[PDB]
């Protein structure tokens, strides 16, 4: 069990004891999807509005 | 009113735990997956622990303890031994044994072995497994080298121990046996030893020439199917106490009943840190079979512990009332058989 | 976060009005429209349902609409009936002589698009509309031809608004005309497509609660919209008070229908008394899950519960309730489904009900809803298979054929409630 | 010096900064009205508090903190409440309408038109930085834009910011207190969309807040008030060497170095003690071996689990107040005799330990007692995936029967993201299982 880097300031301590050893997606892609969910919305509308239209 | 649910079909003891709590009219049985129940009478693989306790309102029990695996597993069974100093390798109740994978202690096994072939002693080891089910997969050999071929046939871990070549033999038959011992641990973690045990028999006398013969030496119910000494290769205590007394000038009390009383506080104190449900979320109890070898100095050595025992048919009655009484209702309460092993 | 109330035919303006009654009690509003209340928790969510006119007026968002002018003539002189804002009354003359074609296709089309520029006139000047909510019976012409020929211009014009009614579904117990189950069900076919939340108010469990638990030996429908009003005063109180949990149309909807089409409740109140006496917190709770005090007379015990919402009312233990609540699953641990994890909530608010120190109030999605849907179905093929009454309808352009499709439609959901209630 | 960002989303992530920055004004002398009497350098300077607050010529010391909700009423409780003061108004934004408990709705359909204003209104922050060192992101895993419109915020985040450290102080779902039931749904589909942006994320179960409260504090019913104060101390415990003096997690990095060893992985398990009632007019002040074992007991987890049947991975003690390094070893030294302690075999058998001097602040008239010393424990343990499993299972009853899933295919979101998220998260905890069992 030691004790590794000890650290002292006035507003405390910090220190390491050891008790063993050992043994992304662009911009442009965000904005697809955001405006792939935005059509299928859009197209989902438009079969409403075409259904109550009939 | 009281709430369970039922994850293993399979076992003989929760089937009629289940019958009775019916038979009380304060106990309702729900479907396999209802997460809103009091009780769950578990299912001996991959129980889920970690979905129990989070459902607000509920007191949960289980008829498990998550990390009793490390006692009921005979490789793990084994490390455990070694590797605790509460256990020791000091310990003299439990037979030398090595684990051996097809970590391991290929090397130190035949270490010990060497001193004994060097020594002339008594050199005969058994190797099994856990996952030898029921009578299938074990070797009694003589030979150190004719242990490791039969384990390296099948693909998964084994245990080599000392064979017990000086068995205590019953009169009539010369013949060998093993105790089973019922334990229940509540949820306080209070070791309770169920009063009645069995002696399971052999039916055909004990032959120390040939191992090849797995019969005489191979005390399990399953093996021996016989019967012309007691009802099903099974006596009771009062009988075996009687026998002690009448060949031995002794009871079973005295010369077995304590080492096996001080064996099994020994090991369930050992995991208790690990295992308690003291202080958590969901509390636990378990059922546990504890198998005992005697020898003719009436030492007692443990053999393994079963975390899924079956019962002997004329005890099932009573050991599952006791179940319901101090297990269940202790916790759920409605509108002793039991030896209570006092610890720490 | 507004919402447009709309009222429609004979049964919608009589409960409507009684429900406006009742919430402008509990928000300290008097008939003059004069907020006189004692608590900032009665103003604080007003705008809900009512704006603000010049010199501190509160005037409800209503629009009351009828095909006659009988039922609005009452209303105005109602007790309440200064408040509503005059421009909002849109009634023609001719009536719907109680014929879900005249309310759909003929005389109500005539009036729709007049209701259509006040709902409009409303809508623009909120700041956030939430939805609308639509008061009206199944049974008749005026709200249920004309209320679902509303709702479906509603939709186009606002797709994107949740749409709730308050529908009465006729029983022969309480009954006007042999055409109520032609007009119901020619209804509830425009309701599954065209609402998110349909509490169902059967006037079969109203009469049966005035006379077997009420003890009225002879019911008025005076007697059965006392119970409407104060049920939905109960399902409205959490978009209507400061309660936590911050609920509007959409949250409650998206917490209560699973499948877009199982979107038709059973809701019950408790108490319901033959008082004084106080009303502790388990008998609360028993009273508001059992069969007696629901309001479609369906019984629960013939179906499974998907969500259910329960509101209590008044200063009691919260401890206490959510320990009944949690009882209460118990007892009846076979009547929710399983694979809605924590399908039931429990919300309080501290304001009580006018009369009463506490109250409850259940909403309940359940499988044993089809129970109201097959007397429907029953009723209609009894009378459809020999044609009888359908002149009536035919003389108003209907074809036979939409006669079929809306019976085959219900029968749909009917059998779509018997899934779920097995899986 | 190096700035971090704070970003509070949705009702719980809004109302939790509350209580934090209410907190950290106490603890840095900071009134309401931004003044800071013992800063003598007026209208600028570098030290450790100086991370988390700007200074105006005027000597505000304000926050350096966004707040982001989809509908108006729980940021106007800021711009009304007893902290108006301290926030610019371009800091708080609302939208009209909410997310109504669905993560598409917060993602895709409103996210996508408050997403560059959110943006902005960060930029503007980040302009205010000499060295940025990242963000800070409070937000429940349930509700529509706690889940929804975060994950959103996370991904343009790493676009923005590429090379700044993320962290998540995340509010997992609890049907005691107040929940939708499609919250499973939303916790699920925000795990997988935010996992490759999140660098170290706490997650605070509401279940064992609301029985700490209750058991602890002897509260019958906790208020969110009782819960987001109890969740400001353990913050305040976990960001207190961001904003003060010390050499232990200094900056963000330092986090993901100390206690995150495999990237995805990234949930470590706080656990805090003590939490004594402030009416309880006797009390009897715990020692450093006391509150230190108390960090082994499940009920004082912040996520109820049982660390003795996991392995652990990296393990920090965060003391605050009347401790010396002499004690917190001779504790150390008799609970590992003592307890299950397991660490992978590939990770030191160790802790990294911190001390901060200055006891707990509590907020005054609040329900905390004031303690002569505290400690939080980070503990990186495979047995935070129960919370995983917990979580999976009840998405899969529900998902079984596709219940509730129109109002996400409603607005715009496709089916295959539900078990494309699903997928991911069996692979978490497939990862667990690998790290954690033999
Ligand atoms: N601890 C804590 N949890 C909260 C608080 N507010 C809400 N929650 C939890 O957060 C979840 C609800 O999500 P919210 O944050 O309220 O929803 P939201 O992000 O505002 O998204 P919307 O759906 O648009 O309202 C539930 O599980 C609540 O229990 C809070 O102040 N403290
Ligand atoms: N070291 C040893 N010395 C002598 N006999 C032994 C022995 N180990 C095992 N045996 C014998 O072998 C039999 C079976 O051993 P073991 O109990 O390990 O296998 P098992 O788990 O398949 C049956 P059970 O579940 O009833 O214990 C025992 O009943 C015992 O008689
Ligand atoms: N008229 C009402 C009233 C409520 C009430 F009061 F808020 F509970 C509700 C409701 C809301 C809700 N929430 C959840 C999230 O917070 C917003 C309100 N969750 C639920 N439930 C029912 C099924 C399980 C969830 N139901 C619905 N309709
Ligand atoms: N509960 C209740 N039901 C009513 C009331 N008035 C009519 N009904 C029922 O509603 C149906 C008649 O429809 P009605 O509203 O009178 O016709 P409309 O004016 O054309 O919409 C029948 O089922 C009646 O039993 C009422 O005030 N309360
Ligand atoms: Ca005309
Ligand atoms: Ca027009
Ligand atoms: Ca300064
Ligand atoms: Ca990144
Ligand atoms: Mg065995
Ligand atoms: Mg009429
Ligand atoms: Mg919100």
């Amino acid at each position: 069990m030691e004790v590794i880097e000890l650290n002292k300031c006035t507003s405390g301590q910090s220190f390491e004891v050891i008790l063993k050893p050992p043994s992304d997606p662009s911009l442009e892609e965000i904005q697809k999807k955001l405006e792939a969910a935005e059509e299928r919305r859009k197209y989902q509308e438009a079969e409403l509005l075409k259904h109550l239209a009939e | 009113m009281y709430t369970f649910v039922v994850r293993d079909e399979n076992s003989s003891v929760y089937a009629e735990v289940s019958r009775l709590l019916l038979a009380t009219g304060q106990w309702k049985r729900l479907r396999k997956d209802n997460p809103r129940f009091n009780l769950m009478l578990g299912e001996r693989n991959r129980l889920p622990f970690g979905r129990l306790g989070h459902e607000p309102g509920l007191v949960q029990l289980v008829n498990y303890y998550r990390g009793a695996d490390k006692l009921c597993r005979k490789a793990s069974l084994v490390k455990l031994i070694k590797t605790s100093p509460e256990l020791s390798e000091s310990c003299t109740w439990f037979p030398e044994s090595y684990v051996i994978y097809p970590t391991d202690e290929r090397e130190v096994f035949l270490a010990a072995y060497n001193r004994r072939r060097e020594g002339r002693e008594g050199n005969v080891w058994i190797a099994k497994s856990s996952a030898g089910a029921k009578g299938e997969g074990i070797l009694i050999s003589s030979e150190a080298s004719e242990l490791l071929d039969f384990i390296d046939e099948q693909g998964q871990v084994h245990v080599i121990q000392k064979y017990l070549e000086k068995p205590l033999l019953l009169e009539p038959g010369h013949r060998k046996f093993d105790i089973r011992s019922w334990v229940l641990v509540d949820h306080l973690y209070n070791i309770y030893l169920y009063r009645e045990g069995v002696l399971r028999t052999s039916s055909e006398p004990y032959n120390s020439a040939n191992f090849q013969d797995k019969t005489c030496h191979l005390t399990n119910h399953c093996i021996q199917k016989y019967g012309r000494y007691e009802e099903g290769n099974e006596m009771f205590f009062e009988e075996f106490n009687q026998y002690l007394m009448d060949a031995l000038n002794t009871t079973l009390e005295n010369s077995i009943l304590l080492q096996i009383k001080h064996i099994i506080r020994s090991c369930l104190m050992c995991i208790e840190p690990a295992i308690s449900t003291k202080h958590l979320h969901y509390q636990s109890f378990q059922l546990f079979g504890f198998d005992f070898m005697v020898d003719e100095e009436l030492k007692v050595w443990l053999i393994e512990v079963n975390g899924a025992p079956a019962c002997a048919q004329k005890l099932y009655a009573e050991l599952c009332q006791g179940i319901v009484d101090v297990a269940i209702s202790s916790v759920f309460p409605l509108a002793s058989i039991f030896i209570k092993l006092h610890h720490h | 976060r507004e919402i447009v109330h709309i009222q429609a035919g004979q049964c919608g303006n009589q409960i409507g009005a009684k429900f406006w009654e009742v919430i402008s009690d509990e928000h300290g509003i008097d008939p003059t429209g004069s907020y006189h209340g004692d608590s900032d928790l009665q103003l604080e969510r007003i705008n809900v349902y009512y704006n603000e006119a010049t010199g501190n007026k509160y005037v409800p968002r209503a629009i009351l609409v009828d095909l006659e002018p009988g039922t609005m003539d009452s209303v105005r002189s109602g007790p309440f009936g200064q408040i509503f804002r005059p421009d909002n009354f849109v009634f023609g003359q001719s009536g719907a002589g109680n014929n879900w074609a005249k309310g759909h296709y003929t005389e109500g089309a005539e009036l729709v698009d007049s209701v259509l520029d006040v709902v409009r006139k409303e809508s623009e000047s909120c700041d956030c509309l939430q939805g609308f909510q639509l008061t009206h019976s199944l049974g008749g012409g005026t709200g249920s031809g004309m209320g679902t020929l509303l709702i479906s211009k509603i939709r186009e014009e606002y797709p994107d608004r949740i749409m709730n009614t308050f529908s009465v579904m006729p029983s022969p117990k309480v009954s006007d005309t042999v055409v109520e189950p032609y007009n119901a069900t020619l209804s509830v076919h425009q309701l599954v497509e065209n609402t998110d939340e349909t509490y169902c108010i059967d006037n079969e469990a109203l009469y049966d609660i005035c006379f077997r638990t009420l003890k009225l030996t002879t019911p008025t429908y005076g007697d059965l919209n006392h119970l409407v009003s104060a049920t939905m005063s109960g399902v409205t109180t959490c978009l209507r008070f400061p309660g936590q949990l911050n609920a509007d149309l959409r949250k409650l909807a998206v917490n209560m229908v699973p499948f877009p089409r199982l979107h038709f409740f059973m809701p019950g109140f408790a108490p319901l008394t033959s008082q004084y006496r106080a009303l502790t917190v388990p008998e609360l709770t028993q009273q508001m899950f059992d069969s007696k005090n629901m309001m479609a007379a369906c019984d629960p015990r013939h179906g499974r519960y998907l969500t259910v919402a329960a509101i209590f009312r008044g200063r009691m233990s919260m401890k206490e309730v959510d320990e009944q609540m949690l009882n209460v699953q118990n007892k009846n641990s076979s009547y929710f489904v399983e694979w809605i994890p924590n399908n039931v909530k429990t919300a309080v608010c501290d304001i009580p009900p006018r009369g009463l120190k506490m109250s409850a109030t259940f909403i309940g999605n359940s499988t044993a809803i089809q129970e109201l849907f097959k007397r429907i179905s029953e009723q209609f093929t009894a009378m459809f298979r020999r044609k009888a009454f359908l002149h009536w309808y035919t003389g108003e352009g209907m074809d036979e054929m939409e006669f079929t499709e809306a019976e085959s439609n219900m029968n749909d959901l009917v059998s779509e409630y018997q899934q779920y209630q097995d899986a | 010096m190096r700035e971090c960002i704070s970003i509070h989303v949705g009702q719980a992530g809004v109302q939790i900064g509350n209580a934090c920055w209410e907190l950290y004004c106490l603890e840095h002398g900071i009134q309401p009205d931004g003044q800071m009497p013992s800063d003598k350098t007026i209208g600028g300077g570098d030290d450790s508090f100086n991370t988390f607050f700007s200074e105006t010529g005027a000597g505000k010391h304000v926050p350096r903190a966004v707040f982001v909700d989809l509908e108006p009423t729980v940021i106007d409780e800021v711009r009304t409440g007893t902290y108006r003061q301290l926030f610019h108004p371009e800091q708080l934004i609302t939208g009209k309408e909410d997310a109504a408990n669905n993560y598409a709705r917060g993602h895709y359909t409103i996210g996508k038109e408050i997403i560059d204003l959110v943006l902005d209104r960060i930029r503007k922050l980040a302009d205010q930085c000499t060295g940025l060192q990242g963000f800070l992101v409070f937000h429940s895993f349930g509700g529509g834009t706690g889940s929804g419109f975060t994950s959103l915020l996370m991904e343009r985040l790493s676009v923005d910011y590429g090379k700044k450290s993320k962290l998540e102080f995340s509010i997992y779902p609890a049907p005691q207190v107040s929940t939708a039931v499609v919250e499973p749904y939303n916790s699920i589909l925000t795990t997988h969309t935010t996992l490759e942006h999140s660098d170290c994320a706490f997650m605070v179960d509401n279940e064992a807040i609301y029985d700490i409260c209750r058991r602890n504090l002897d509260i019958e019913r906790p208020t969110y008030t009782n819960l987001n104060r109890l969740i400001s101390q353990i913050v305040s415990s976990i960001t207190a060497s961001l904003r003060f003096d010390g050499a232990l997690n200094v900056d963000l990095t330092e986090f993901q170095t100390n206690l995150v060893p495999y990237p995805r992985i990234h949930f470590p398990l706080a656990t805090y003690a003590p939490v004594i009632s402030a009416e309880k007019a006797y009390h009897e002040q715990l020692s450093v071996a006391e509150i230190t074992n108390a960090c082994f007991e499940p009920a004082n987890q912040m996520v109820k689990c049982d660390p003795r049947h996991g392995k652990y991975m990296a393990c920090c003690l965060l003391y605050r107040g009347d401790v010396v390094p002499k004690d917190v070893n001779a504790a150390i030294a008799t609970i590992k005799t003592k307890r299950s302690i397991q660490f992978v075999d590939w990770c030191p058998t160790g802790f990294k330990v911190g001390i901060n001097y200055q006891p707990p602040t509590v907020v005054p008239g609040g329900d905390l007692a004031k303690v002569q010393r505290a400690v939080c424990m980070l503990s990186n343990t495979t047995a935070i995936a129960e919370a995983w499993a917990r979580l999976d299972h009840k998405f899969d009853l529900m998902y079984a029967k596709r219940a509730f899933v129109h109002w996400y295919v409603g607005e715009g979101m496709e089916e295959g993201e539900f078990s494309e998220a699903r997928e991911d998260m069996a692979a978490l905890e497939k990862d667990y299982e690998e790290v954690g069992v033999d």
